[PDB]
RNA sequence: AAUAGGUUUGGUCCUAGCCUUUCUAUUAGCUCUUAGUAAGAUUACACAUGCAAGCAUCCCCGUUCCAGUGAGUUCACCCUCUAAAUCACCACGAUCAAAAGGGACAAGCAUCAAGCACGCAGCAAUGCAGCUCAAAACGCUUAGCCUAGCCACACCCCCACGGGAAACAGCAGUGAUUAACCUUUAGCAAUAAACGAAAGUUUAACUAAGCUAUACUAACCCCAGGGUUGGUCAAUUUCGUGCCAGCCACCGCGGUCACAC
RNA sequence: CCCCACUAUGCUUAGCCCUAAACCUCAACAGUUAAAUCAACAAAACUGCUCGCCAGAACACUACGAGCCACAGCUUAAAACUCAAAGGACCUGGCGGUGCUUCAUAUCCCUCUAGAGGAGCCUGUUCUGUAAUCGAUAAACCCCGAUCAACCUCACCACCUCUUGCUCAGCCUAUAUACCGCCAUCUUCAGCAAACCCUGAUGAAGGCUACAAAGUAAGCGCAAGUACCCACGUAAAGACGUUAGGUCAAGGUGUAGCCC
RNA sequence: AGUAAACUGAGAGUAGAGUGCUUAGUUGAACAGGGCCCUGAAGCGCGUACACACCGCCCGUCACCCUCCUCAAGAGGAGACAAGUCGUAACAUGGUAAGUGUACUGGAAAGUGCACUUGGACGAACC
């Protein structure tokens, strides 16, 4: 098939290059003050207005100090891809460390992968932090390293001015320039479905100027740009390089992090078609292999996922894929999607006896009533770790009960008798209780020099021609089993035990 | 299939958009249909399969084309 | 169903069903160069946003129209009577057309056969006990229709004081849903409507554009794909397969020499 | 099913039940035999008028609803899933524990003679066994391919050896369900059939009566001739076909398969 | 009928090998009459749901799977799938002719009683 793909333009000519604003991404560990620092820079407060005070989305804001594009990456271990995406699209990384953690190390690794300058922000103020970072290849100027370290206090707004000065100086040193003309090149930061504006994508422009009516393609998707808005929702008539923008008009929802390229006209579709064909071919090859492998031969939790944005859905799916307890319980992902819980999700859950998990999405009264009618369980969460805990609870519920065996008593056989009762010969074991006590209700097991011979309950417990339920220590008792095949010797042992069912918890750990 | 034909016709039970479960034949040599996958099913009975009156449209949704 | 054809059987004749051949529409697969024109959500489910009703020396008039949808459904047609409206004003009338009265008026089900007051007389009091129905009453289900267009609805409670609640079945657009999916264009320059005495103003009506092989028309120096090839039915060489993989609208093919994969 | 005994029941009276292959499966009334009579069979073809009924098979004399003196009931009576048929009447053949008649001439029975099945042995086969063939294997296999295996024969097994090899290679490798070649069998039959013609309304099909009524028939077979001792008898002969009958191991050969 | 029976000889093939095969001869019988009852054949018919043709076809009960329907989800029914099992009910006078209504009975097709039908036959002069 002819190659109709739309490819990225060659690197811009030096004459066409024009200076642009810098893209700075704030990365770090959970509760290291990234959101608070961004709030202080933005002159607005949004850390307080959050569900649990956790940043669960990657947002881009155009701050005017000069102008910078700040990207707030989540600090949680769940949204690793999100952080990576920021590293892929950023020009400068502000690594915020509270006065080094796992996610800080991961963000450092992402920045090294992206080959991007790093500015250290010692929040909550330091020398110990720099000395530790020496191990992680982050060397401060005090230690002869290029990385600039700035101690700051985001809560009190201390030393932030010098932090901004260092960011501006590093941006000037980088000399970030791009072509503000020609076909548009950009990257998707997020994609979601607004009930009023359709499929919307938060993107960052890397090259060219985006305008209303521009035809864009991203992955298997394409759009005719209908509305370009900012973080506040106001329409913007142009999108210069290094400018966040919410673009509406996508015929299909692009995956987060996919490149966006402008094309000449809608009959774009061909390009999309070609890409689809390519993907099909790849899948087809895999299919062929599997099919050939077949032809040469010749406790199930099903979960629906509905998230507000594709990035959160991807993070949840990555968490799900880290499931390793398939032996005890099998976790099947029936369907994942973006948007509020809908009729198709309810039907899918009902069909497979699954459970719907809704991350930052709603469910109307009609949907809830339908789910109640069909026996579907919708579980709406606003925090990712709450959803993880709920999924773990469901998995544990699917797990069978674990029987705990507690020893109750022990008796040693002394003699074997044959009693003729009801025309039947019953073998009776005369046993002396050594430690503990024996109870009729509690189960018993037979031990022969350490080997386990029988497991069950006595058919008749009798002492001194009288039936007694509990024999104390040192009491003789004749024991008769329900199994006639069991042979009683002179030196056999009997161990009594009580069995209690206990709740079993999933062995899978999200970390 | 019913006599006198003999084969192992590749079929799949699917729940339709109408909420009804039905058996659909999967035409073509080799398929990779799995549980929870979405397909487009059309009419046209399979002659040798009693009770099968549907057919999966190859090349739509999760059902790819026949690999050459 | 026709100029008919294949198919019951060891075979023939008859009856009969099913399918084929033809023409459309929608969707799907594969494919697709241009121009003109026509047509264009699946859904009476929910709607972000922007616009869609002004004019005018103040009062008035219009916003009851146009535009939309097909949920509901023998309010549509003919006759009689006569409102509102136009003919400046009466027209001692014409045109147009409400309400009211009479008649006519979709499909399936009789395993819907009885409805249960459905009639008449009298000025009234009141009296008679009747009225409809197998020539389909009563009832249930389905459906917009008889297309220069007409009927019905306008978020639901048939209505809408009121209540539920805060309404795109106006245009552009979106969510959900479906196999089904047009631009968040411009102008009042033409016509139509509203207003004004008028120059004129307003109009998502409309006009001129946008997208789409859904259709028709026409063309291209280069640019062609889709289906089919056992019979019906136009058209197969060689390999591989070996009742397996697979194909078929019907009859059927495939078990080592396959015109059927 | 056959025999014996006995009851409900068959009968009477009074109510019910309301069904039948309740069929003469042929509606009532009026009329025609004119023709264009007429799918087939049946009990000829029709016309006018009216009523009742029917619309692929099966589901289904069913379910539900309704009505009934009926309570395991009767009447009316569907639908879903399924199939490409179901069905009616015929033609030819086979078959019948099918009728009538005539026969069987080593023959079906009663009969006549000698045997087999019982014993030992020879030999073949099945089964078992072995490292150790193959094929026939109901009549129509079983002293059969063999008018013939100690080596050879030999195609089997074990071990060893050779690679353009006795052969312008070879294979007893698979397929007798691709065949030729030679045969078994009905056959201890007498039919097969070209080319015509006629009947069936020009259907599959059928085609004889001698005081004759649609058959004629070349040819094959029977028969006749021929061999042995006759003209008798015995041989030989014995068509088309049947059993995908036997043989790929007499030989040849299609296809497929091995070539240190 | 020079048949059966008994006895003797020779040939083929082998280097040798059969109680085997082929062949010649010798002695040499008994019954041969009744019957259509048994098994078949022919002539004329009759029936036929078989047609690779009675070694045919075919019916019902007792498992699994699949679709649909009626249901107090357990179950029943129908159809397909088609097995195995128990019989052989129907198709020929199907071996008790078949069937309708109805009643009773039975593992199952089905059996029997009563009346009805030919969608059976009775062989079609006398004998
Ligand atoms: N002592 C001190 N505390 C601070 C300072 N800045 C911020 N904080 C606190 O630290 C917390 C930082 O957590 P977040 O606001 O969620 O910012 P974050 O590091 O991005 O955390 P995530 O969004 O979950 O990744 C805030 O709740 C502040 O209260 C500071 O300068 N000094
Ligand atoms: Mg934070
Ligand atoms: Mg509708
Ligand atoms: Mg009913
Ligand atoms: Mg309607
Ligand atoms: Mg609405
Ligand atoms: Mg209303
Ligand atoms: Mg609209
Ligand atoms: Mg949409
Ligand atoms: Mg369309
Ligand atoms: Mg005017
Ligand atoms: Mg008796
Ligand atoms: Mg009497
Ligand atoms: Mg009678
Ligand atoms: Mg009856
Ligand atoms: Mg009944
Ligand atoms: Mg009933
Ligand atoms: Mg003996
Ligand atoms: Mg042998
Ligand atoms: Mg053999
Ligand atoms: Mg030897
Ligand atoms: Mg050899
Ligand atoms: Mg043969
Ligand atoms: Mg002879
Ligand atoms: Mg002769
Ligand atoms: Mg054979
Ligand atoms: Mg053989
Ligand atoms: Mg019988
Ligand atoms: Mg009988
Ligand atoms: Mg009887
Ligand atoms: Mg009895």
């Amino acid at each position: 098939r002819k190659n109709k793909d739309a490819v990225r333009r060659p690197q811009a000519d030096p004459a066409l290059l024009t200076p642009r604003s810098p893209v700075v991404t704030i990365m770090g560990h959970v509760d290291h003050g990234k959101t608070t620092l961004l709030d202080k820079f933005r002159k607005t407060q949004v850390a307080a207005v959050e569900t649990g005070g956790i940043t669960q989305h990657i947002g881009a804001f155009l701050v005017s100090l000069e102008k910078i594009t700040f990207l707030d990456t989540p600090g949680h271990a769940a949204f690793s891809a999100m952080r990576a995406r920021g590293a892929q699209v950023t020009d400068i990384v502000v690594l915020v460390v509270a006065a080094v953690m796992k996610q800080t190390v991961e963000s450092i690794q992402h920045a090294k992968d992206a080959q991007v300058p790093i500015i250290l922000a010692v929040n909550k103020c330091p020398e110990k932090v720099k000395k530790e970072l020496l191990a992680y290849d982050v060397v401060c100027e005090d230690y002869g390293g290029d990385v600039q370290a700035v101690p700051v206090s985001a809560l009190t707004g201390d030393n932030l001015m010098a932090l901004a000065e260092a960011t501006v100086a590093l941006a000037e040193m980088l000399e970030l320039k791009a072509d503000p003309n020609g076909p548009v090149e950009g990257t998707v930061i997020e994609s979601f479905t607004d009930k009023g504006r359709g499929l919307v994508t938060t993107a960052i422009i890397q090259r060219g100027t985006l305008r209303k009516g521009s035809v864009l393609v991203a992955g298997k998707c394409w759009a005719k740009v209908r509305l370009m808005f900012d973080e506040n929702g106001k329409t913007i008539d142009e999108a210069y390089p290094s400018m966040p923008v919410g673009i509406t008009g996508w015929r299909d929802l692009p995956s987060a992090g996919e490149e966006i390229l402008e094309v000449e006209s809608e009959p774009a579709r061909e390009v999309v078609d070609w890409r689809k064909y390519e993907q099909e071919q790849e899948k087809g090859q895999e299919d062929l292999k599997i099919i050939e492998e077949k032809r040469k031969e010749h406790n199930v939790l099903s979960v629906i996922i509905k998230g507000d944005v594709d990035g959160s859905v991807e993070a949840i799916l990555n968490i799900i894929d880290t499931y390793d307890a398939s032996h005890e319980c099998e976790l099947e992902l029936v369907h994942f999607g973006v948007g509020d819980v809908s009729a198709n999700d309810v039907n899918l859950a009902e069909t497979f006896d699954g459970v719907i998990y809704g991350f930052n999405v709603n469910a109307g009264n009609v949907i809830q009533q339908s789910a109640a009618k069909k026996g579907v369980k919708i579980k709406l969460h606003k925090i990712i770790y709450r959803l993880v805990e709920d999924l773990q609870e469901e998995l544990s519920s699917r797990l069978p009960c674990a029987v705990e065996e507690h020893p109750v008593g022990e008796a040693s056989i002394l003699a074997t008798f044959s009693v003729t009762e009801g025309k039947k010969k019953v073998p009776v074991a005369g046993c002396r209780v050594q430690k503990g006590q024996l109870e009729k209700q509690k189960k018993f097991k037979l031990t022969r020099n350490g080997h386990v011979i029988w497991k069950g309950s006595l058919t008749s417990l009798k002492h001194h021609k009288d039936d007694i339920s509990i024999v104390k220590t040192g009491m003789d008792c004749g024991l008769s089993l329900d199994e006639d095949n069991m042979e009683f010797q002179v030196g056999d042992r009997i161990v009594c035990y009580e069995e209690k069912q206990i709740q079993a918890k999933t062995s899978w750990d999200p970390g | 299939p019913k006599k006198p034909n003999s084969a192992n016709r590749k079929c799949c039970r699917v729940r339709l958009s109408t909420g009804r479960e039905a058996v659909c034949f999967i035409p073509g040599e080799g398929h990779t249909l799995q549980e929870h996958q979405i397909v487009l099913v059309e009419g046209g009975r399979t002659q040798d399969l009693p009770g099968v009156k549907l057919t999966v449209v190859r090349g739509k949704y999760d059902c790819g084309h026949v690999q050459k």
